[PDB]
């Protein structure tokens, strides 16, 4: 019988992510200010 | 129709405990109403799922 | 019959506070990948009862260095103010219908700062007094923005009558007309109820429990009830002020359902802030109020005085 | 090799400055935090329904001690005192003498479970697999005295838990 | 007779007292981290009504989680005295139980029970978070079987 | 008067909750139990700890701002005048003076929590 201990798989393990991943999401500041201004305008009207 | 299946699974949890009395028994004893597979029962009365 | 009205206002509010404790614990638990109360009763529905019963049978240690007169007056004042804040609220029709309802709320909530100034002073211990002074300074500083924001918003209402807010917001929410003031008002309300990153007087990791260290069991419970009643009341005021619900005079239950749902949503947001942010420093929140909120509030009060005049959109005063 | 953690300068043009002004005035990263908590509220909690559900363990788990026997019912302990010698906390007290049948057996075998650090050195030192740390971890007591174990107590622990103790040993002895 | 009413009232008060066991975080050493692991989502001590509490004035149980040294014992007894009643003490880990690894040291008190009365002794170094949770539920069952009002009725 | 009855009920029920809260529990008190809480030790009284001019200055500045707010509260009825240009001029005047008080406190140290 051959030896049998805890070993990596023959092809190794798949890659593991470690780098930071904070996705970019949202609109630009121009869009936010335009929306905020238009909301107030319609409210006023 | 997926929320329909969620409600059906809850209702089958009621039916899967042998009625409302059995459903409330396991709700108030174990604080849980999941229906599992019975793997066995020991000589002391404990049931294992 | 009016006495029955008072009772059927007060008692359900206290019950709502009791179960707000459970709701807050469960929301915090589920935001933290845990469950929260789910053993004591079905889904923890008997947990507030267990807490109330355990507290009233626990020994209420009173300090040896405590002026007991104010030591017991402070919870009475706190709870009486917290309850009386609901009497002008226009769930469709108010219990008390005043011309100056929101002025009445401003005054009553400004009297609530005494319950900390008296509890910290009465508890002695020479250190809870400093926390009480910090709490009082925070409260009075945010009273400024509360008052000015309320002033600017009500320039579309035309009066201090809260029933007129329903009429003002018939076609559109007041949020669509004053959203910046809405954000500043909401954060000011957060800060006034000593909640969220503004909970400096009861910093669990800053001063353990601050002004409430010496209070235990029963008086602690009543202080807690006062704070949570103030939380729900402030969220109800916010919903009525900014998210006015449509009113049917022949079906006021629809307005009540709308208002209750919106008040619950705002309260759940209050609990949502608690689970998401770190705590402001005392000087940091004072800087926020005095150098960020106050200039914008002054500018927006100016804007909201100018706006109805220059657009011929001044509301009626009746 | 190294890397810088906070060595980025913000851009100073119209669009970036307006982005930061909108982030300042509209509380956008605070909204990201609210979104993260809201996303966690709709995730299944990691809580298990104790005691109806139990935390997962391994055959190597070191819990309550037990004294074991041979299939004949004879004790395994031959009172070599290796476990007592190696015990880091000096939690093991042993007295021995020739038994009436001549066997080398203990007359005292005490473990101060409040001295014990549950390191498992005793079951490593033992040449006959007599003393073991069993799988039991729910044996809290209402008094200090019930945690000062006797030879009778440890033998009753062995007779109580041998069925699963032996299975654990069979699972892990090839690593030992 | 009137002993049925007293028994029911005792049952009610003892259900309310064990359903809101608010403990005090006395984390001295390694046993402190397994106790906040029993706090963690996997075990979620809050689901039993066992909250994360604060100053001893609102605490019902003291958990001595870690080694008590001679320098530290007066503070532990002080905060134990400051707890309102009824109050309970759980000794968690070998160090708090009977000294443990440091039993023969010049600076370690051999068991917190030399300083305070202890209700539950949780063994282990450290006890697993599940072991501490078992000790907490065992304390709850201790509270369930108290007969304070029935003792008073036969006085 | 309905409001008086409401206040009486609120105060009465709060005091009744005090009475149940502060008399119903079973008590057993000794000297070291009610000792002031200081995280496991005894507190020092020292001598008039609540000091520092900044706590008093924020109170005074709040007082003056609150007085100007008292001057601003009649504004909802003030917009109902035919002489709207004078009223707008005076309301904006009061608000500029509020802003000027804030700015003067700001620039001359004022609002700062110094060393
Ligand atoms: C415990 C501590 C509690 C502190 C607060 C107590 C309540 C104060 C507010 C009373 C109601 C109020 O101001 O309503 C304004 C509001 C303001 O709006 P309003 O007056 O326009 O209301 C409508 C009135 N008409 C129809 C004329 C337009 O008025 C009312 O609600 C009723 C007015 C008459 C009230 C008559 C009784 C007054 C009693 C005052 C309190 C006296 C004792 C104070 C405490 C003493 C302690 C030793
Ligand atoms: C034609 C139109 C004319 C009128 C135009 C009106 C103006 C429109 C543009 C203005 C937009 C900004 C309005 C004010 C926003 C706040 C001001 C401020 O100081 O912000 C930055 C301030 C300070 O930010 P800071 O600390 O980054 O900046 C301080 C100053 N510097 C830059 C020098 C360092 O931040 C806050 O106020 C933070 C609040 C903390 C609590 C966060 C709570 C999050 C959850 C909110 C939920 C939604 C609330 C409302 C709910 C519903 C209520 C009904
Ligand atoms: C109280 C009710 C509102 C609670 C807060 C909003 C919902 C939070 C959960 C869902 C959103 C999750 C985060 C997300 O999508 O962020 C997108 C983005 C994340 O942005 P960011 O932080 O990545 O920045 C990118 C954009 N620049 C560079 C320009 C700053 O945030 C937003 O879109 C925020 C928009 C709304 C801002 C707040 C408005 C408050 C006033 C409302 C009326 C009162
Ligand atoms: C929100 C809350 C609203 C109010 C809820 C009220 C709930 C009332 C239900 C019962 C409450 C607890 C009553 C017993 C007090 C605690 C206790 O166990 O006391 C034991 C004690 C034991 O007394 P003892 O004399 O045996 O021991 C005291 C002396 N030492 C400690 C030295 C041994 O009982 C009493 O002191 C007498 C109680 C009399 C009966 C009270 C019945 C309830 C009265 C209110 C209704
Ligand atoms: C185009 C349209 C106009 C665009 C805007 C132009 C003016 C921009 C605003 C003024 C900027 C002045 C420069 C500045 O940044 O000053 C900051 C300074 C100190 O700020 P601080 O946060 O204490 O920082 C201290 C150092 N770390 O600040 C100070 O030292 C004092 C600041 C005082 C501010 C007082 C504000 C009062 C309220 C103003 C709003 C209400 C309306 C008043 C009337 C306005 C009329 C125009
Ligand atoms: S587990 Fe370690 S400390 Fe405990 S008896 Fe065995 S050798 Fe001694
Ligand atoms: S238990 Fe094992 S190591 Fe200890 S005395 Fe007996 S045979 Fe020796
Ligand atoms: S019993 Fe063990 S784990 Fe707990 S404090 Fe002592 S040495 Fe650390």
């Amino acid at each position: 019988s051959k030896v049998k201990q805890d070993m990596p798989p023959p092809g190794g393990y798949g890659p593991i992510d470690y780098k930071r991943n904070l996705p970019r999401r949202g609109l630009s500041g121009y869009s936010m200010f335009a929306v905020g201004i238009g909301t107030l305008l319609f409210g006023y009207w | 129709m997926e929320l329909v299946q969620v409600l059906r699974r809850g209702l089958q949890q009621v039916s899967g405990h042998g009625g409302l009395r059995g459903y409330l028994r396991v709700l108030f004893r174990a604080n849980d109403v999941r229906v599992g597979t019975l793997v066995g029962e020991d000589k002391y009365g404990n049931k294992y799922y | 019959m009016f006495m029955i009205n008072i009772l059927s206002l007060i008692i359900p509010i206290l019950l709502a506070v009791a179960f707000l404790t459970l709701v807050e614990r469960k929301v915090l638990g589920y935001m933290q990948l845990r469950k929260g109360p789910n053993v004591v009763g079905p889904y923890g529905l008997l947990q507030p009862i267990a807490d109330a019963l355990k507290l009233v049978t626990k020994e209420p240690l009173r300090p040896g260095t405590s002026s007991i007169s104010m030591f017991i007056i402070a919870p009475i004042l706190g709870l009486s103010l917290a309850l009386t804040m609901w009497v002008p609220l226009p769930m469709p029709y108010p219990l008390i219908n005043m011309n100056l309802g929101v002025l009445f709320m401003l005054a009553m909530s400004s009297l609530a700062v005494y319950s900390i100034l008296w509890s910290g002073w009465a508890s002695n211990s020479k250190y809870a007094l400093i926390g009480a002074l910090r709490a009082v300074a925070q409260t009075i500083s945010y009273e400024v923005t509360l008052a000015i924001i309320l002033l600017s918003v009500l320039l579309m209402n035309g009066s201090y009558t809260l029933s007129t807010l329903i009429t003002t917001q018939e076609h559109i929410w007041m949020i669509f007309t004053s959203w910046p003031l809405a954000m500043m008002w909401f954060i000011s309300t957060l800060a006034e109820t000593n909640r969220a990153p503004f909970d400096l007087t009861e910093g669990e990791s800053e001063l353990v429990s601050g002004f409430n260290v010496e209070y235990a069991a029963g008086p602690f419970a009543m202080f807690f009830m006062a704070e949570y009643a103030n939380i729900i009341m402030m969220n109800a005021f916010t919903a009525i002020l900014f998210l006015g619900a449509s009113h049917d005079p022949h079906t006021p239950e629809l307005y009540t359902i709308n208002f209750v749902l919106k008040t619950l949503a705002l309260t759940i947001t209050f609990l949502w802030i608690r689970a998401s942010y770190p705590r402001f420093r005392y000087d940091q929140l004072m800087h926020l109020l005095w150098k960020s909120f106050l200039p914008l509030t002054l500018a927006l009060c100016m804007w909201h005085i100018s706006l109805p005049i220059m657009t011929a959109s001044i509301p009626p005063q009746s | 090799t190294y890397k810088f953690v906070n060595m980025r300068e913000p851009s100073m043009d119209m669009k970036s400055v307006t982005d930061r002004a909108a982030q300042t005035l509209l509380w956008t990263e605070l909204v990201r935090g609210l979104g993260m908590t809201l996303s966690y509220l709709f995730r299944e909690p990691a809580t298990i329904n104790y005691p109806f559900e139990k935390g997962p363990l391994s055959p190597r788990f070191r819990g309550e001690h037990a004294l074991r026997r041979y299939p004949s019912g004879e004790e395994r302990c031959i009172a070599c005192k290796l476990c007592e010698a190696v015990c880091p906390a000096q939690a093991i007290t042993i007295e021995a003498e020739p038994r009436a049948d001549g066997s080398r057996r203990t007359t005292r075998y005490d473990i101060d479970m409040t001295k014990c650090i549950y390191c498992g050195f005793c079951q490593e030192a033992c040449p006959v697999d007599a003393i073991v740390e069993g799988p039991n971890f729910e044996f809290s007591t209402e008094t200090h005295e019930e945690l000062l174990y006797n030879k009778e107590k440890l033998l009753n622990n062995g007779d109580k838990w041998e069925a699963e103790i032996a299975a654990n040993i069979q699972a892990d002895y090839l690593y030992r | 007779r009137g002993e049925y009413v007293v028994a029911k009232l005792d049952d009610l008060v003892n259900w309310a007292r064990r359903s809101s066991l608010w403990p005090m975080t006395f984390g001295l050493a390694c046993c402190a981290v397994e106790m906040m692991h029993m706090a963690a989502p996997r075990y979620d001590m809050d689901r039993f009504g066992v909250v994360f509490r604060a100053s001893p004035r609102q605490s019902d149980v003291m958990i001595v989680a870690g080694t008590l040294t001679n320098k530290m014992a007066p503070a532990l007894r002080k905060v134990y005295d400051q707890m309102p009643e009824p109050r309970y003490v759980v000794s968690m880990g070998s160090c708090a139980n009977g000294g443990g690894y440091y039993h023969y040291s010049y600076s370690v008190v051999r068991g917190c029970d030399r300083i305070v009365p202890v209700d539950i002794y949780v063994p282990g170094c450290p006890p697993t978070a599940e072991a501490l949770l078992y000790g907490i539920l065992q304390l709850q069952r201790k509270i369930k079987r108290e007969k304070r009002l029935r003792i008073w009725y036969r006085r | 008067m309905n409001i008086m009855l409401t206040l009486l009920t609120n105060v009465t029920l709060a005091s009744l909750l005090v009475l149940i809260a502060f008399w119903l529990p079973q008590l057993n008190a000794y000297s070291e139990k009610t000792s002031p809480y200081e995280c496991g030790f005894d507190p020092m009284g020292s001598a008039r700890l609540p000091f520092s001019m900044k706590f008093f200055l924020v109170a005074i500045t709040f007082l003056l701002f609150d007085l100007e707010i008292a001057l601003l509260l009649p504004l909802p009825w003030a917009s109902q005048t035919n002489n709207l240009k004078t009223m707008l001029t005076m309301a904006l005047f009061l608000l500029i003076l509020l802003a000027a008080s804030l700015a003067y406190e700001w620039t001359q140290k004022g609002l700062e929590w110094a060393e």
